[PDB]
């Protein structure tokens, strides 16, 4: 709820906020920016809703199913980039909120190493927007694909369970009047020594999500982490991984090359399923003999997505050394620990690592 | 006179428990299921044993039955300190009840003298009203006041104790030592009411109620106004109470 607020009649010289700025990012990384002079062409969003007229190729609108139209504007001089939709009140407010980002982006990319390739939108106009149009269960969590997004809504606010801010695992909301909000994205965070997080978004009251990204260019240098891998494509891949993708060749072959490598949902089984057989372990002298129908639901509401046989099915295939699969009189199945002790931490985290390593190998293996 | 007495009685209790296998394919010859019976409970340890006492009557000719019928109270800590001994000795928080059951005579809540006080005794009625269940004592953990040493205090089901000597000579104090709660174990205890069946009422006579306790695992499961038939002990209640191990639906 605490969001910094602050004036735009005083930051127009550009000489008292930018101190402030860089110090407010540390805690706060949401910003809100009011009173600006869109008073009369934010209420004009109706010009373009029912074209309907072209295919997706990787630029212009996926229409997909009157319910969907995401534009992913292309830039118009890079090369293999070109898109030039009718866009009028679209472009007035582009070049308005370009420039607001433009503002914010000499404001506040001047406090880390290098002030002059973040910003290159201003030579060579690398630009690859997000009109997500939803016009008359739903998406992916969306962080911003560029290093900096500006962009009008109503809400745009909620939280995935991780280690990021307002930690406490849950979705929070609140509701903001007649602003835009700022997010930056994840190369920001790798370029600024760990300030950032990421924002899940959804299906808001002012539904057209323009977010209106800075995206660094196809051959910007990134340091020794990133070197070999360049934003764009790396960007572009996760544009082309997130929603379903049916038109062409390359991003459906980007998805059967790529969709594969969802072992973080279930190898985090691995980080939390011991743990409860051993907390069954401190507790039951019986033998610690489980049923399925009751580590069923502790594992269901100790992870919020679906758990079924299927996960074990997947561990019993990557690892079945650690566990057994035998049934017993009754016709169900059972499974324990082999450790002549009740746990060891140490031991714990080599097995672990080797579950991490022993997935890695297989997704080596595997493409 | 029990001293010597309660060793040989363990000693014959056991024997009678160690004896006894299972050798009942077929439908031939019997022998009792008490070993696999404990085989069964191992996974589970919940140690709510039932013991038939028709089964326990063909012994010294039923003489074993008639020594312990009347010695009950007398006889139970020996009881279960072999039953302690051959299940640690066949098997390797712990806590044990021995229900007994099946007796060859029903006896009404009219025909209870002082004659059979500390005696088992079948009991047949119908419930009238139950008494939510709550922890019992049974042992509990007292510490001193210099030594802070634990000792381990049994209770006798009569009212709150107290030790007299610290067991570790560093005081011979007999002031008060303070209670604790970790190491003891805690039983669920139950008040039911139970009453004269309208069946077996005299002419003219009122039905007399009694209320009867019940610990282990035989707590929750009578049901309210139903005819029940209970096997227990019948101890006193600073009142004669009763103490019941078996329940069951009968009517």
């Amino acid at each position: 709820l605490r969001v910094p607020v602050i004036d735009l009649n005083r930051v127009s010289d550009e000489e008292q906020l930018l101190p402030v700025v860089r110090a407010i990012l540390l805690q706060h990384d949401t910003f809100l920016l009011k009173n600006y002079a869109n008073k009369a062409v934010l209420d004009a969003l109706l010009a373009g809703l029912t074209t309907k007229d072209l295919p997706d190729t990787s630029q212009g609108f996926d229409a997909n199913f009157v319910w969907l139209e995401q534009y992913i504007f292309d830039t118009d001089p890079q090369l293999r980039f070109d898109r030039k939709c009718r866009n009028e009140s679209l472009c007035s407010i582009y070049s308005r909120l370009f420039k607001l980002g433009l503002f914010f982006a000499q404001l506040c990319v001047k406090s880390v190493v290098s002030s002059a390739e973040l910003q290159d939108c201003i030579s060579t106009s690398h630009y690859a927007t997000k009109l997500t149009r939803y016009f008359n269960r739903d998406y992916v969590t969306f962080l911003p694909t560029g290093v900096l997004t500006i962009f009008p809504c109503a809400k745009a606010i909620r939280y995935k369970p991780s280690t990021m801010a307002t930690t406490d695992n849950s979705w929070v909301s609140i509701d903001e009047p007649d602003c835009l909000l700022f997010h930056t994205g994840t190369l920001l965070a790798r370029w600024s020594q760990g300030m950032h997080t990421t924002s899940p978004l959804q299906i808001d009251p002012r539904a057209n999500i323009v977010s209106l990204t800075i995206w660094p260019p196809l051959t910007t240098p990134i340091s020794s982490k990133g070197e070999g891998t360049i934003a764009n494509h790396l960007l572009e891949q996760q544009i082309k991984a997130f929603p379903k993708v049916a038109q062409q060749y390359y991003p459906r072959e980007l998805s059967i090359l790529r969709l594969q490598d969802a072992m973080k949902f279930v190898k985090e089984l691995f980080t939390v399923c011991e743990t409860v057989l051993s907390l069954n372990a401190l507790s039951r002298s019986t033998g610690v003999p489980p049923e399925l129908h009751v580590l069923l639901p502790q594992i269901s509401s100790m992870m919020k997505r679906k758990i079924v046989q299927d996960d074990i099915l997947k561990l019993l295939t990557i690892w079945s050394d650690a566990y057994v699969v035998e049934l017993n009189s009754r016709g169900e199945l059972t499974m324990n620990l082999p450790k002549r002790d009740n746990l060891t931490t140490l031991t714990n985290k080599s097995r672990t690592l080797a579950f991490v390593e022993r997935a890695e190998s297989w997704y080596q293996q595997v493409i | 006179v029990d001293d010597v007495t309660g060793e040989k009685v363990r000693e014959a209790f056991e024997q009678f428990l160690e004896d006894f296998s299972v050798q009942s394919t077929d439908t031939g010859e019997v022998e009792k299921v008490y070993r696999a019976q404990i085989e069964f409970m191992k996974i589970y340890d919940l140690n709510t044993i039932y013991i038939d006492y028709q089964h326990l009557s063909m012994r010294e000719n039923g003489a074993l039955a008639m020594a312990i019928s009347e010695q009950y109270y007398r006889f139970l800590p020996f009881l279960q300190k072999g039953l302690r001994r051959v299940v640690r000795k066949y098997a390797p928080e712990r806590v044990f009840q021995i229900s007994f059951f099946n007796l060859p005579t029903v006896h009404r809540i009219r025909d209870i003298r002082s004659e059979k006080i500390g005696s088992l005794l079948s009991i047949s009625g119908t419930v009238t009203r139950t008494s939510e269940v709550r922890p019992e004592l049974y042992k509990a953990s007292f510490t001193c006041d210099m030594c802070r040493a634990i000792v381990d205090n049994v209770e006798q089901s009569f009212k709150y104790t107290e030790p007299t000597f610290c067991p570790n000579p560093s005081c011979e104090n007999r002031a008060f030592w303070t209670l604790n709660v970790t190491r003891s174990r805690f039983l669920d205890w139950q008040k039911v009411r139970i009453q004269e069946n309208a069946n077996e009422i005299p002419t003219g006579s009122m039905p007399r109620t009694l209320d009867v306790i019940l610990r282990g695992d035989s707590v929750e499961r009578a049901k309210p106004g139903d005819r029940c038939k209970f096997t227990g002990v019948e101890i006193v209640v600073p009142k004669i109470s009763f103490l019941a191990c078996h329940v069951i639906s009968i009517g």
